[PDB]
């Protein structure tokens, strides 16, 4: 098991960073 | 109430109030007008300061007289 | 060409502050090419501190 | 007997619809025409699904009785008959209302 | 057209940062996007509906899955009154050892949260007893969400795209919604209650693999078709019945007993099934009114046009209203929002006096949380209704087509309505404040007997008309001999009077002088909020200060300093100002409800009966007294399980104060500060290599007002939720 | 009697409250000398409290369970003096004030600049106008009948 | 750039032209008034939105109207 120890860091940290980078790049694009 | 709102709403309400007065022939010669922006800001800040200072005064005096 | 001086007229312009009120005509322009000849004075001031206005021939009704 | 009551109610409702209230219903449905949006019928506006089923309503009966009238009056009669049966089944007594 | 706001070039041309800020703000205003048509707007609305349905289904599926995976449903069902439900587990790298040891509750082996939603009782009542059922439900809901997304994608395609003439078919839509959406669903729910829930209540198990071999009634379908329906109400459950067991049960499936089940203190399931059956029958009968392709029915246009009174007291009547409603979607949104708000308020008022779930009456925190949640939602919806009504007046009103109908007459005499509303609000506020201040002064001087206490005789008389014998009157149902009493005695009053005459339940609680002032304060709040919203809606098109308000739009900052200064002149500002009054009124209502119920539960009712007639009693006996356990969540010595709530408490306060910053300070100061900061950034070494792409500017006026309002509301809600839950859960009584 | 209320002379909590108040007053009274003025003031306070309680008992109010008097605004003939008569008196006074103000406004409306008359009141005209409010209901009724009350 | 419009109720008192801080409005000859002139707003792209022209205009309602519209560097009053 131990699913929370793998899933909580993923949703908390990695996914927000990926989404922020993608949104910033899409916004700044001309 | 004086720090979150603006003059136009109060003027538009006073218009309807003045109409209701006009229907009964009690219209004053001095036409009522809403307060100016600077006047509203001054009233708001004065009331804020007075309320806060009076609250602190009452609390301090009550505590220090009842316990000391 | 317009109402005589001194007569009382009623305003029929929705835009004006004195809508459906009574004013006094002071003068009327005689040029046929003037759009708003009639000059009216009111006893009460609007939100601005003026108390005079100009109207056309189809906006003032004699009372 | 449920059969007797159901048959009586349905027959009486159909007789009332066919012979008594036919003209009134026709006049009232003629007064209020098809529903309209912006002055045009729903089919005229461009809705193909709102086309009247003219073929279905055609009938060989002399006065014009069609399937829809039969269905409506039979439904009314059945509702009345089952109300009567259900009310007569139980033994509720108002006791001086 | 080339930047981020692809739906608006004007917002995509400017180089400042507001292009970002407004880009999120106007993404759902389909009528503002350039190159827009009716077809595209309707299709986008349809797709948004499908997406919303998918999101709702996914949320419900996630809740079910988490309850199944990390809950204690199987342990809770055995002993409902001595087990605390569990919502989900807690994983936190920031937790210390004391927090881990203190947050372990129930039968769990680690930190968990206690579920105050109340879904355990709801799922237990309907017949779920195992985790496999929850897993199956979650799978089904996930499938439904996927189906909704697929349908949305399919109907966004060109081949299956509908036309505008399809979206404007009111009669067919009304018939279908009244017949299939409301009636067939109730019939199916009645079938479920008869087939699954009731046998589960009596100890039997009926599932997908054996529901065709079990007869819900020993007689069968014979009595229903033949006519003797009373055979379905022959052997009801006895008063000694124990829920979920085969001791003292019965065979009836549809009854009209009334009252509450003795053990569970909830409504009988057979009553619920009977109610749903009757409701479904009524809806199925009534869903046949309007005309369709079959040549029989009613036309709404003729129905509206035919209603004009002789004598011309109503103008032209209802002529032209059909086109006005059909062409405009804001009118429909306003009507739907008003109806939904009324329904939500009714649900909130009904679910606490007539509970329908087993063992939910003895869970006080769930009751309080549900009531507060539903009341706040209803308030927000009611505000939105008037907001969209004002939007409709601004955008979709045609003066020429609505000549001298009811709408024109409504717009004709706004002054009288506004003046009368102002008079009522002033009257109520003046007298309520005066009475409260007089009582407070009388208590302060030490002579409580000089208070002004007025009995609510009208409400007490109404209560006595229902069969309550705590006052003295014998009217209608209270009198032993009467037409109503004799007519109804044989069927439903034997249980209704017993339920209403008990003092433990919350059905028609006794009232006194303390409720009079609170009810008048509630009326004052309602009147003032209605006055604000009505003035904002009516004065939208124009006034004397600005006779061309309709040209600028629904939302705009101001009209400059001329004519004495015109701030907050738009209707958006009117909604903005009414939000505060809505929040205050809902707060008063929730305070009254919570205090009355907490005193009732604690065992002493004299505290509320005595201290609620002056405001110092409200301040001392409600907030200061009940905050003692909440503020002690963490202290220098240690902490307990309430600590998190305490944190949230403080958190809420902070947000509230932050709102004030956006609500008093205005733009010019911050613009000058931003200019100075830009100069400072440009001039410094080793940091001028990095340069921005969008010029930083201060927030706009309407944007700052919106931000302040959002902060205010968030702080309000979080603070009250934390206080209520902590205070109600610390004592559990 | 009404809504499960007890007459205030019968109720025991009323006498209990009176006893508590008298004891609280005497607790402070015991401190000062008998001849001192504070003793006289406290004795006067005690006499006033006793008289107030006696009058409240005499007037026939209905204390509740908590022992405090309650007011009935139904219109019952036994409790007309609690609400209805003061209401009539207040309505008369308010009508007097409103009629006097409206009459003064109409009287000063004739002049060229009524604003200077509003900011600086004239006393003789107001004194003449004030006493006409003693008959305000009759004048208001007659003006309503004629049609001079409502502007056109 | 905001939108500035002039209506025919103008009487040519030249207050709006003097009040403008960015030289947006000017005066042209006209025919339907005693002053024989009327205002105009050629340099619309230089408008900032201060609404001083509306502040200085004698009429029942303003004969010069300013409607806020798409913003740019000039209309935002930015010097950096
Ligand atoms: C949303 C989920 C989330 C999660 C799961 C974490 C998780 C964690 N926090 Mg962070 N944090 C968050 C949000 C979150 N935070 C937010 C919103 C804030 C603002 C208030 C902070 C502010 C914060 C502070 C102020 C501190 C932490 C620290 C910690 C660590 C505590 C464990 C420990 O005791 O140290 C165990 C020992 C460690 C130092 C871990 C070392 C290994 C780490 C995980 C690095 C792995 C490297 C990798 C390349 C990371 C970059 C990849 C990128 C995609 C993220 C852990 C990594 C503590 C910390 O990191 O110490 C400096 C700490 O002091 N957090
Ligand atoms: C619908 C709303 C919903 C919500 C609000 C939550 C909320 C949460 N989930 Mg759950 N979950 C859901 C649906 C939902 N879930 C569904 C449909 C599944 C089946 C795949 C799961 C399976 C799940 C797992 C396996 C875990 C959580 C966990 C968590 C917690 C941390 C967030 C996280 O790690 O993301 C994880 C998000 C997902 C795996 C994406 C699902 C989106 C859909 C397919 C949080 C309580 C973590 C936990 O238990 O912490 C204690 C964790 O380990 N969830
Ligand atoms: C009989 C068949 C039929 C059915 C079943 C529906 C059903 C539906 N249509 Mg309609 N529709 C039909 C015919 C039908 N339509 C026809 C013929 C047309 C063409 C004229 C349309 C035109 C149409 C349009 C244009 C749209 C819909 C939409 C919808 C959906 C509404 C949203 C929603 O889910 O409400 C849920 C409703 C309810 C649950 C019913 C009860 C509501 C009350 C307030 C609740 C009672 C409370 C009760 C105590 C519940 C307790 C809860 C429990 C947890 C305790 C829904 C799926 C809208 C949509 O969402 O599209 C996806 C949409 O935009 N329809
Ligand atoms: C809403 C949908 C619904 C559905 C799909 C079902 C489905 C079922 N019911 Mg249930 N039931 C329902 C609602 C529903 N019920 C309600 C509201 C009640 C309360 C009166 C009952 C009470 C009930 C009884 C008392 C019995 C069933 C039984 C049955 C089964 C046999 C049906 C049959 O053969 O006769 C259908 C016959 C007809 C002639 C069709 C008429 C349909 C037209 C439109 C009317 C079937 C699985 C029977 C059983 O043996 O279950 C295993 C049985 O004994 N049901
Ligand atoms: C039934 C659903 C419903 C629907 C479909 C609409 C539809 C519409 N509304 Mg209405 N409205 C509703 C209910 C609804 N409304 C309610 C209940 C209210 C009362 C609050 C309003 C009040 C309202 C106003 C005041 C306005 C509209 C307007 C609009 C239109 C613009 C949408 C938009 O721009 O938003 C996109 C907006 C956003 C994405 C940004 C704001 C998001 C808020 C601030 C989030 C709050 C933050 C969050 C909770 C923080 C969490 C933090 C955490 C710690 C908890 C759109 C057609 C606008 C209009 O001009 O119409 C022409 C308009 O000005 N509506
Ligand atoms: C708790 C403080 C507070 C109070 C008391 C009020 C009070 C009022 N609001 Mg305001 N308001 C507030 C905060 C407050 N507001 C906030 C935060 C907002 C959000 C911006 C608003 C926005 C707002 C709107 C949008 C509206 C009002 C309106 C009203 C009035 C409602 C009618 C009524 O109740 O009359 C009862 C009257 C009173 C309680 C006023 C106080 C009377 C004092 C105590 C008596 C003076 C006597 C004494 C001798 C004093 C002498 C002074 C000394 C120097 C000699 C009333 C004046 C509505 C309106 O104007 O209706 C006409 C309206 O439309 N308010
Ligand atoms: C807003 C409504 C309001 C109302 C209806 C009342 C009502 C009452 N007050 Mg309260 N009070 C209020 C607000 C209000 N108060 C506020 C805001 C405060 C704080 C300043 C107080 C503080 C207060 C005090 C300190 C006292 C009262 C008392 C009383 C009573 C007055 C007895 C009296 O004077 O009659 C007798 C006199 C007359 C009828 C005068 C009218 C005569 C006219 C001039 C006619 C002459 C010609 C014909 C009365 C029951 C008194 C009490 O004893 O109550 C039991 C008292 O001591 N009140
Ligand atoms: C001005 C508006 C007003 C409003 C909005 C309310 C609102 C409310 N009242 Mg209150 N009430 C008012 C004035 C008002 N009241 C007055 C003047 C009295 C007499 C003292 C009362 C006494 C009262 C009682 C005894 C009760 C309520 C209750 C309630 C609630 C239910 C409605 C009701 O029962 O109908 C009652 C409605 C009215 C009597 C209409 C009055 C409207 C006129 C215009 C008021 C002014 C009339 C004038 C003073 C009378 C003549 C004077 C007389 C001496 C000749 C509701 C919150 C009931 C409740 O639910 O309590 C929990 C209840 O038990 N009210
Ligand atoms: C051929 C012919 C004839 C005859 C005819 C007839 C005889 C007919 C009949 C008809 C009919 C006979 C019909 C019927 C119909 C029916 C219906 C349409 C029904 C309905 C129903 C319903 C709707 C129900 C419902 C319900 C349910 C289901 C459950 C419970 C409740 C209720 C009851 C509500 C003659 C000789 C004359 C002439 C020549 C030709
Ligand atoms: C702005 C606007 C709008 C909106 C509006 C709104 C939002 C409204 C609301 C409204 C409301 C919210 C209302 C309500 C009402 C209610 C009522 C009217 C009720 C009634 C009731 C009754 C009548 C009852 C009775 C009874 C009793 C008492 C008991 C039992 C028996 C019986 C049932 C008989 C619109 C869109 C239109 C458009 C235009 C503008
Ligand atoms: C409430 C409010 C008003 C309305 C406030 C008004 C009209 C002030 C009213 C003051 C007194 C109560 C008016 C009457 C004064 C006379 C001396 C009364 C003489 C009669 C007897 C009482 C003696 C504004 O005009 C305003 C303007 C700008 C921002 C905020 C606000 C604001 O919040």
């Amino acid at each position: 098991n131990n699913l929370p120890s793998i899933f909580v860091p993923l949703v908390g940290l990695v996914f927000p960073a990926i989404a922020m980078a993608s949104l910033f790049l899409h916004i700044q694009k001309n | 109430m004086f720090l979150f709102s603006g003059r136009g709403y109060w003027q538009e309400l006073i218009e309807s109030i003045v109409w209701a007065h006009n229907k009964l022939k009690v219209a004053p010669a001095t036409q009522p007008r809403a307060l100016s922006i600077v006047q509203g800001r001054a009233v708001g800040v004065t009331h804020y300061l007075l309320g806060g200072i009076a609250t602190t005064w009452a609390f301090f005096l009550a505590r220090i007289i009842a316990v000391g | 060409i317009g109402p005589k001086r001194g007569s009382k007229v009623k305003i029929l312009r929705k835009e004006s502050y004195w809508y459906k009120n009574v004013g006094s005509v002071v003068a009327v322009d005689q040029d046929p090419k003037t759009r708003y000849p009639v000059v009216v004075r009111f006893a009460k001031v609007n939100y601005a501190n003026i108390s005079t206005n100009n109207y056309a021939l189809d906006e003032v009704e004699e009372v | 007997s449920p059969s007797i009551v159901i048959s009586l109610s349905t027959g009486l409702s159909l007789f009332l619809g066919r012979f008594v209230f036919f003209n009134f219903q026709r006049e009232n449905v003629a007064k209020q025409g098809l529903p309209e949006q912006n002055g045009k019928t729903h089919f005229e506006a461009g809705d193909d699904r709102a086309k009247e089923y003219v073929s279905l309503l055609k009938s060989n009966d002399p006065i014009g009785f069609n399937i829809v009238d039969v269905l409506a009056w039979g439904s009314i009669g059945h509702i009345v008959a089952y109300y009567i049966l259900a009310t007569s089944s139980n033994g509720y007594d108002p006791s001086f209302f | 057209a080339l930047r981020f706001p692809r739906f608006s070039q004007g917002l995509a041309q400017d180089p400042t940062t507001r292009r970002i800020w407004f880009g999120i703000a106007t993404a759902h205003d389909f009528e503002n996007h350039d190159d827009i048509t009716e077809e595209r707007l309707y299709q986008n609305i349809f797709a948004s509906h499908f997406g919303q349905l998918a999101i709702i289904f996914l949320w419900t599926s996630g809740n079910l899955f988490h309850v199944a995976w990390q809950g204690n449903f199987e342990a809770w069902v055995q002993d409902p009154l001595h087990v605390r439900p569990i919502a989900h587990a807690i994983w936190d790298p920031h937790f210390g050892q004391p927090a881990v040891e203190a947050f372990t509750r129930g039968g769990a082996l680690g930190p968990v949260n206690i579920a105050y939603s109340g879904v355990y009782q709801w799922w237990y009542t309907i017949g779920l007893r195992t985790n496999g059922d929850l897993y199956t439900g979650a799978l089904f809901l996930l499938f439904l969400s996927a189906i909704s997304l697929i349908a949305g994608w399919l109907h966004l395609q060109p081949k299956w795209k509908p036309s505008v003439s399809w979206f404007k078919n009111a009669e067919s839509r009304l018939n279908h919604h009244l017949s299939g959406l409301f009636g067939v669903s109730s019939l199916a729910w009645t079938g479920h209650l008869v087939h699954v829930a009731i046998p589960g209540s009596r100890g039997e198990y009926v599932r997908w693999n054996n529901f065709l071999g079990v007869l819900p009634h020993p007689q069968g379908l014979g009595p229903l078709f033949t006519g003797q329906w009373n055979l379905y109400a022959q052997n009801p459950d006895s008063s000694s019945h124990l829920f979920g067991t085969s001791q003292g049960t019965g065979t009836a499936i549809l009854t009209l007993l009334g009252g509450f089940h003795p053990q569970t203190q909830s409504l009988w399931l057979t009553d619920i099934a009977h109610h749903h059956l009757a409701i479904a029958i009524l809806f199925l009968v009534a869903g046949h009114m309007y005309r369709t392709n079959f040549g029989i029915g009613h036309s709404i246009k003729d129905l509206l046009e035919a209603h004009i009174p002789p004598g011309g007291r109503l103008g032209r009547g209802h002529r032209g209203l059909y086109d006005t409603i059909n062409n405009s979607i804001h009118f429909q949104l306003g009507l739907a929002l008003a109806s939904l708000g009324v329904i939500t308020s009714l649900v909130a008022q009904h679910m606490y006096s007539l509970p329908a779930y087993a063992f939910i009456a003895q869970d006080f925190t769930t009751q309080a949380a549900l009531y507060t949640h539903h009341q706040y939602i209803a308030g927000f919806i009611m505000t939105g209704a008037f907001a969209h009504g004002a939007i409709f007046f601004i955008r979709d009103y045609n003066p020429e087509q609505n000549e001298d109908n009811v709408l024109a007459r409504m717009l004709d005499h706004k002054e009288a309505i506004i003046s009368h509303l102002s008079w009522a609000s002033l009257f109520l506020g003046f007298h309520t404040l005066g009475l409260y201040v007089h009582n407070d002064v009388m208590l302060a001087f030490g002579t409580p007997e000089k208070q002004i206490l007025i009995e609510p005789i009208f409400a007490q008389w109404i209560q006595s008309a229902h069969g309550k014998t705590s006052y003295g009157f014998d009217v209608l149902l209270s009198s032993t001999n009467s037409p109503a009493f004799n007519a109804g005695r044989s069927i439903w009053l034997p249980g209704w009077l017993n339920a209403i005459n008990e003092n433990s339940n919350s059905l028609f609680l006794t009232i006194g002088p303390g409720d009079f002032l609170v009810h008048h304060a509630i009326a004052l709040g309602l009147h003032t909020t209605t006055l604000i919203l009505v003035k904002g809606a009516l004065d939208a098109r124009g006034s004397k200060l600005m006779p061309d308000k309709k040209d600028f739009g629904y939302s705009f900052p101001c009209d400059g300093p001329g004519r004495g200064g015109t701030c907050d002149i738009s209707a958006w500002d009117a909604f903005y100002l009414a939000v505060f009054w809505m929040l205050n009124t809902i707060g008063w209502v929730t305070f009254y409800w919570h205090w009355k119920h907490i005193t009732l539960w604690q065992g002493n009712v004299s505290q509320f009966n005595e201290s609620s007639t002056y405001l110092m009693g409200w301040l001392r006996d409600y907030l200061w007294l009940n905050s003692s356990q909440l503020i002690n969540g963490y202290n220098p010595f240690g902490m307990n399980s309430l600590s998190v709530w305490a944190w949230m408490f403080l958190f809420g306060h902070l947000v509230w104060a932050t709102g004030f910053m956006f609500l008093i300070s205005w733009r010019g100061y911050w613009q000058e500060l931003i200019e100075t900061l830009a100069w400072a950034h440009e001039r410094t070494p080793l940091a001028n290599l990095i340069r921005w792409r969008d010029k930083p500017v201060a927030l706009s006026i309407v944007q700052a007002r919106l931000v302040g309002l959002a902060h205010f509301s968030v702080g309000y809600i979080f603070t009250y939720a934390a206080f209520l839950i902590a205070s109600t859960s610390g004592k559990f009584g | 009697d009404i809504s499960g209320l007890t007459p205030c002379k019968d109720s025991k909590q009323f006498a209990k409250r009176e006893k508590q108040q008298i004891k609280k007053l005497e607790s402070s009274l015991k401190l000062y000398a008998p001849e001192s003025a504070p003793a006289l003031a406290l004795n006067a306070q005690i006499e006033k409290t006793k008289r107030r309680f006696d009058n409240y008992g005499k007037y026939g109010l209905l204390c509740g369970s908590d022992g405090l008097p309650h007011l009935i605004v139904n219109g019952d003939q036994r409790h007309w003096g609690e609400f209805i008569t003061p209401g009539i008196l207040f309505l008369y006074i308010a009508g007097w004030i409103g009629w006097v103000g409206r009459s003064y406004l109409i009287a000063i409306s004739g002049e060229k600049k009524p604003a200077m008359k509003e900011i600086i009141i004239d006393v003789p005209l107001a004194s003449r106008i004030i006493f006409r409010g003693f008959i305000w209901p009759v004048a208001a009724y007659r003006e309503f009948l004629n049609g001079d009350l409502i502007a056109k | 750039s905001h939108s500035v419009k002039i209506y025919d109720t103008c009487i040519g008192c030249t207050q709006c032209v003097r009040a403008c801080p960015t030289d947006v409005l000017e005066m042209i000859p006209w025919d339907g008034c005693k002053a024989k002139q009327i205002a105009s707003a050629p340099r619309t792209e230089d408008c900032v939105g201060c609404k001083r022209c509306e502040s200085a205009c004698p009429t029942d309602f303003l004969s010069v109207r300013v409607y806020l519209w798409h913003e740019t560097t000039r209309s935002m009053g930015l010097a950096y």
